[PDB]
RNA sequence: UUGACAUUAUUGUCAGGUGGGGAGUAAAGUUACCACAGGGAUAACUGGCUUGUGGCAGUCAAGCGUUCAUAGCGACAUUGCUCGGCUCUUCCUAUCAUACCGAAGCAGAAUUCGGUAA
């Protein structure tokens, strides 16, 4: 357990700003539960503010896990952005796109998302900006970079990629 | 089938029913391949021979056991007799 | 991934005939050889269906289907619908009837068109109010002949062969959707004796 | 006769002459054919429905339009859901992976059935395993407050690692503890959940090496530990739940009755909720127990579950 | 350096690292067989 | 590229390759029950595999569960003194089944 | 950050937990989990190929082991559960039929196995 440093922030919300948009703004201003953020042994956890305050007497051997893993930070000094991340993400989503019912576990294997699938994503999507995957109840899978804009992507041909797989919910059966 | 029952394929004593079926196998599917061909044909070959010797071995089977008569279907005069004849649960076994 | 390629061609007709099989609830299915007609029957029908299937060949039973494995013109198999089918009445009744083709094909089609009458004389017992039967049929000599007994015991009598078919083979699938269910029915009717008599000289 | 049911018993199921002779004794040829030809049910399929993400009424649409047979349980919660036949994968639907609901036992429901969680408050554990549970405790709680979890098992904090993530709990504290020191890390003065720590360990259904493997020295250390993990669940606070799954008395009432009388700030509220049979007073040659009525039972045959037992403490001072 | 290196002595990083893969094959299996 | 070595895989198989992006294993090659012998009795119990522990020659085989000849496996006990490992003998691309020796 | 005590919410002490956050005496190991770019080393030559009887462990056990059964190998058995297809010519026999034989509860008929046979 330790707080961030002026960089260390910077560098998570910059990721986080690659799926959430501007509205990263929602993430930390709250006033009743205003949800700060730890890591330890250089894996950031997501919680609300009291439950990380008194959760100090921890030892570090002794500790796990601490509410929502949104990611590890890497050796080279990036920022990965795991699974566990989408119950905070998906709930803030600006890119959006869903898939069919038939081509559901393709991507639930580890596949990336085809052109097979036409319908209504959303627009004003650039080509390598981060999308977030949903797939009847809005239930979401994952995330994503994409692989073109919206305007290139209608007219394709449907064994082409749409959407670069990053990581899946699949990932909860290991 | 009705009243007697002559007409039955004779039962070889499964030494010789081996040296019937693995024999056939051996005369009727092609022998000769050579380790240089391509491993499709390689392939195709033993499992042409696998399957052949299966079919074999169900053939003769199939014989024996359409062949006797069904002894509790027949009727309780045969169901009886062949009973008392023969040991009707070692029969069934 | 289902069983045989006729398996297409009954999901491919609820579409064009709006979906007669999601609203049912128990169906009786002839002649499914394989279980490529109790299969899309689990997947359109609700949940806790109770299918029942009759064909003449011994297999394999399937989660969620009961299935009898006998013959189709006996008494007693239809003492085996006797046996389980007279509480309820079946909503549809299916028709995947095929003889073993490669005999003249007057014949291969005559003992089709012989046996989708055993199949409605199945039919006409065991069918609720205002249900359907579909049916795969040869065309042939006796298909006119049929249809017209199909349009005097049904409401409205409609033939297709569907997309997803062979397009070479002579199949029809024809639906009689809405039933009768008359108290009086005229026996020398639906015997096959004077169905197939044949039309007089010109 | 006695000795051969004992000869029809480490025979015919091929079990241990230590457990037959210790879960026969005041138990009747009737009770025999109740938890002894219950050994080959294995566990019905139940499941908990993570009220969280959706409510069972929008779950039961999600199933069946799928072709999955369900049914509620009795009277407890609507959030269990039997399922009898289905043809998709029991562990691979996309429900499952989002985190609208987690494959339980019927046993799993009910220690927290008992516990009232309430807004706001923070709740301790000491060995949860799978975490399935847990999920349970911050379901109820809507996300409020604090939740610990807490297993002794680096290995077996996967799981929960998993599952709180899977179903979304986002309060959890799940961290690797020796459960004995634990006053000594905090002592939180809200409520705490313990469950489990068994030598007698109840239907062998699901572990045949009980069926085998069960000697008195796991009776003797044990039965010891969970009796020290109590006296410290006493000493956390406020309402204690301590429960186990074995039918065996030196597991349940006997070791719970040994800390009713070793800190007069303990008290026996009615346990369950709905239904589930009555406790006893005389266990073969031990002590008076008038205040031990309502920690609750259930048995494999009498219901579709699997036999366990539960005690809910209150602590006043 | 590096490179010239790993070009005369390749040969050998192969045939000594694989020998010493079945010597600890070998060494594995006698800890096995020994007990 | 695929193995076309018998091999056996844990009951956790639904999404378990992490680390294992394209090592196509068919369903063909997965035995899941040892021909396995008691050396001390001189009987054969054929029982089914839980885990695969040591295979020698490759480090990458004990990760993947081939069944290669020096294999020491897990063994169930359920139908039933006994020894929970036994170290397979045959080599199983080439006969049938895979057997088994206790330790 | 939790308990105990006092103030009788607020504030103090003590005791319990964390604590490279500050005072005093950072980054590094590993890698056959390994994913992508680069350098090496060869792959894929009937050395008469190929056919019908599995494998593993034990039971025998002709002998040989440097003497020799107690340095060990060990055949046949046995016991353990379990790319396809149209058309012609020629050739091969490992022959389905036609020819002649042998065995078979082979009464006759019909048949099963086997031999010669292209």
């Amino acid at each position: 357990m330790r707080q961030l440093t002026e960089e260390e922030t910077k560098v998570v919300f910059e990721k986080l700003a690659g799926y959430i948009g501007r509205n990263i703004s929602f993430l930390v201003d709250n006033k009743e539960l205003p949800h700060v953020f730890r890591l330890q042994k250089d894996r950031v956890y997501y919680v609300p503010d009291h439950v990380a305050k008194l959760a100090t007497s921890v030892a570090r051997p002794n500790l796990m896990s601490l509410g929502i893993c949104l990611g590890k930070f890497t050796k080279t000094g990036k920022f990965r952005l795991h699974i566990t991340s989408l119950t905070v993400l998906a709930k803030h989503a600006k890119y959006k796109i869903w898939i069919k019912p038939n081509g559901e576990m393709p991507f639930l294997y580890g596949n990336h998302v085809l052109k097979a699938h036409v319908g209504k994503m959303s627009d004003d999507i650039p080509e390598h900006a981060g999308v977030i995957v949903f797939a009847m109840n809005d239930v979401p899978l994952g995330f994503g970079v994409s692989a073109k804009s919206t305007s290139e992507s209608r007219n394709m041909q449907p064994t082409g990629i749409v959407a670069f797989r990053q990581a899946d919910i699949g990932e909860y059966l290991r | 089938m009705q009243l007697s029952w002559k007409d039955i394929p004779t039962v070889a004593p499964a030494n010789d029913l081996l040296d019937i079926v693995l024999n056939r196998t051996q005369r009727k599917t092609p022998t000769v391949i050579r380790p240089g061909f391509k491993i499709t044909r390689i392939r195709a070959f033993y499992m042409r021979k696998v399957k052949y010797t299966g079919e074999g071995f169900v053939e003769k089977f199939e014989d024996i056991l359409k062949g006797f008569p069904n002894i509790n279907d027949v009727h309780p005069f045969h169901r009886d007799l062949m009973d008392t004849l023969y040991e009707k649960n070692h029969y069934k076994i | 991934g289902y069983r045989a390629r006729s398996s297409f061609k009954i999901i491919q007709i609820n579409e064009k005939y709006g979906h007669f099989l999601e609203k049912s609830k128990v169906v009786i299915d002839l002649c499914a050889a394989p279980g490529s007609w109790c299969q899309v029957a689990s997947k359109l029908c609700p949940v806790n269906s109770l299918i029942i299937g009759v064909d003449i060949v011994p297999m394999k039973p399937m989660p969620n289907v009961i299935t009898f494995q006998s013959d189709i013109t006996t008494e007693d198999c239809r003492s085996k619908l006797r046996g389980y089918m007279k509480t309820w009445k079946a909503d549809t009744v299916l028709h995947d009837g095929a003889p073993n083709v490669g005999l003249g094909w007057v014949q291969d089609a005559f003992t089709q068109s012989q046996l989708t009458l055993q199949a409605l004389k199945l039919a006409v017992e065991n069918l609720v109010v205002n249900g359907t039967f579909v049916t795969k049929i040869f065309r042939s000599k006796d298909y006119n002949k049929l249809i017209w007994v199909f349009q005097q015991l049904f409401e409205k009598v409609e033939a297709t062969k569907p997309p997803a078919s062979r397009n070479v083979s002579a199949e029809i699938f024809v639906v009689c959707k809405g039933f009768k269910a008359p108290k009086r029915l005229d026996p020398r009717l639906l015997d096959p004796k004077e169905v197939f008599e044949e039309l007089p000289d010109g | 006769y006695v000795d051969r049911l004992l000869k029809d018993i480490c025979e015919y199921f091929g079990y241990t002459p230590f457990l037959a002779e210790k879960l026969f004794n005041l138990f009747s040829p009737a009770e025999a054919m109740e938890f002894f030809e219950a050994n080959e049910i294995a566990r019905p399929i139940t499941i908990r429905t993570n009220t969280l993400k959706t409510r069972r009424r929008d779950l039961a649409q999600t199933l069946v339009n799928r072709g999955v047979n369900l049914q509620p349980i009795g009277s407890w919660t609507k959030v269990g859901l039997q399922i009898f036949d289905s043809q998709v994968p029991i562990g691979a639907t996309p429900e499952y992976l989002a985190g609208h609901y987690i494959l339980q036992a019927a046993s799993s429901f009910l220690p927290v059935i008992a516990l009232d969680p309430h807004e706001n408050e923070r709740i301790l554990d000491m060995a949860a395993a799978p975490g399935g549970k847990t999920t349970y405790i911050s379901a109820m709680m809507k996300n409020t407050g604090c939740v610990f979890a807490n297993d002794a098992n680096k290995s077996r904090t996967k799981s929960l690692i998993a599952n709180i993530h899977r179903l979304g709990c986002t309060n959890t504290i799940v961290c690797n503890y020796d459960a004995r020191e634990f006053p000594k890390v905090i002592g939180g003065f809200d409520r705490i959940l313990l469950d489990a720590p068994c030598s007698g360990t109840g239907v062998i259904g699901k572990d045949q090496s009980v069926k085998v493997s069960r000697t008195e020295k796991d009776f003797i250390q044990i039965p010891h530990l969970q009796k020290q993990l109590l006296l410290s669940a006493i000493d956390s606070v406020g309402v204690i739940v301590y429960s186990t799954c074995s039918v065996a008395v030196e597991e349940d009432e006997a070791v719970i009755d040994y800390a009713l009388r070793k800190r007069p700030n303990v008290k026996l509220v009615d346990t369950g909720l709905a239904i589930g049979k009555e406790a006893f007073t005389s266990y073969r040659g031990k002590k008076f127990h008038p205040s031990v009525k309502l920690a609750r039972r259930y048995y494999p045959h009498t219901y579709n579950v699997d036999g366990f037992f539960v005690a809910k403490f209150q602590k006043i001072g | 350096r590096r490179q010239r290196q790993l070009k005369k002595f390749g040969k050998q990083v192969q045939n000594a690292t694989l020998q010493k893969r079945q010597l600890e094959k070998r060494e594995t299996l006698e800890k096995i067989k020994s007990l | 590229r695929m193995i076309t070595k018998h091999t056996f895989v844990g009951e956790g198989f639904t999404r378990r390759p992490v680390k294992m992006e394209r090592i196509i294993r068919p369903s063909a090659l997965r035995q899941k029950k040892a021909n396995v012998t008691h050396p001390e009795l001189g009987v054969t119990v054929f029982l089914p595999i839980l885990a695969v522990k040591k295979n020698p020659q490759s480090p990458m085989y004990t990760q993947l569960g081939v069944l290669t000849k020096g294999t020491i496996i897990e063994v169930n006990v359920s139908e039933l003194v006994w020894g929970k490992y036994a170290q397979v003998t045959n080599e199983p691309d080439r006969d049938g089944c895979v057997n088994a020796v206790l330790l």
